């Protein structure tokens, strides 16, 4: 039908962008990359977490935000806040790099183009 | 299934139709007795969705699955309704 | 409160699954001082 | 306003619904499709 595939524009873009930017990330299987700027004293699939982050697009537009803790259940969350939050524990901070395909598709929704990737700075305060 | 669509709303109505056929009349029926006969049918379709809305869960937060591990939907609704009416099916009104 | 359906039996809740079924809703609170008909009410077919 | 004449005079009752048999079938057909939409194809679609 209208089956589109971004996984290697969005790649570029995240390449482009940590190329702009001097930043070195890791790259999990899924596409996704992940800084991991500090650590706590680790989230699992069944877990509730209280977070602060930001989310915005590759030209620093700030699409969602939660400057004041939101508890989330992680299992209902993007595939990209599945696969980087239990990377760290609590008081850790994370910059996420998320592609189309593990954020939310090829069709998107409203605020948020198909094709898009998304970056989330994220600091985890509670893991309960 | 492979290629109907999956939205919720439709753009062009499809027709529904009403058939009345006197032509039996004027073929042998003059000696046959008959002095009256037509054929009536019927067809009458409707798709309606007595209340739709937007929905609050559908937003620009990471949240994307629900409780039953779906994704959320932009418009929700509780029922749909596909009603259908032969009013007749078949109409034979003669006389002899 | 801790009654939350979104956080049913997470770390802290004061309710566990059972909550969502009749035959187990009284098994399905945390607390000890739970009546059938003062903290909560069931019904099998209720019409909206 | 719509037809659906072509499944008007399928046999229909507490035994049998050929019409039903469709639903349950096209079910897995639709999600396919929903999910190709939104995970578009460079990727394996993930299952439960």
């Amino acid at each position: 039908d209208e089956v589109k595939d971004y996984t290697a524009e969005n790649e570029k873009e995240i390449v482009d962008y940590l190329a702009q930017n001097n930043l070195t990330a890791q790259r999990t299987n899924s596409g996704l990359y992940y800084i991991i700027t500090k650590e706590g004293s680790h989230p699992t699939l069944n877990s509730n977490i209280t977070v602060i982050y930001k989310g915005y697009f590759t030209n620093g537009k700030v699409f969602d935000e939660s400057t004041e803790g939101v508890s989330y259940s992680l299992r209902t969350l993007i595939p990209g806040w599945k696969e980087g939050i239990p990377l760290l524990k609590s008081g850790g901070e994370i910059q996420l790099f998320v592609p189309a395909h593990l954020g939310y598709g090829s069709n998107g929704n409203k605020t948020v183009p198909g094709g898009a990737v998304l970056i989330f700075e994220i600091t985890l305060v509670s893991v309960n | 299934a492979s290629s109907s669509s999956t939205n919720i709303f439709r753009s062009f109505p499809i027709p529904n139709w009403s058939i009345k056929y006197n032509g039996l009349m004027r073929y042998k029926y003059f000696k046959d007795k008959f002095k009256r006969f037509s054929l009536q049918h019927n067809y009458r379709a409707s798709y309606t969705i007595n209340q739709f809305r937007s929905n609050f869960d559908y937003n620009s937060s990471p949240k994307v699955q629900d409780v039953n591990t779906n994704f959320y939907n932009e418009i929700i609704m509780s029922n749909v309704n596909l009603v259908e009416q032969f009013s007749p099916l078949i109409r034979m009104d003669f006389e002899l | 409160n801790k009654y939350d359906p979104a956080t049913i039996g997470q770390a802290g809740s004061f309710l566990n699954s059972n909550i969502r079924e009749i035959v187990t809703a009284k098994s399905g609170f945390n607390n000890t001082n739970v009546s059938e008909a003062t903290d909560y009410s069931v019904l099998e077919n209720a019409r909206k | 306003s719509t037809v659906m004449i072509k499944t008007a005079f399928s046999p229909s009752d507490e035994t049998q619904s050929a019409a039903f048999d469709d639903f349950r079938s096209n079910r897995l057909i639709i999600a396919n499709r929903l999910a190709e939409g939104h995970y578009g194809s460079g990727v394996a679609i993930p299952r439960y």
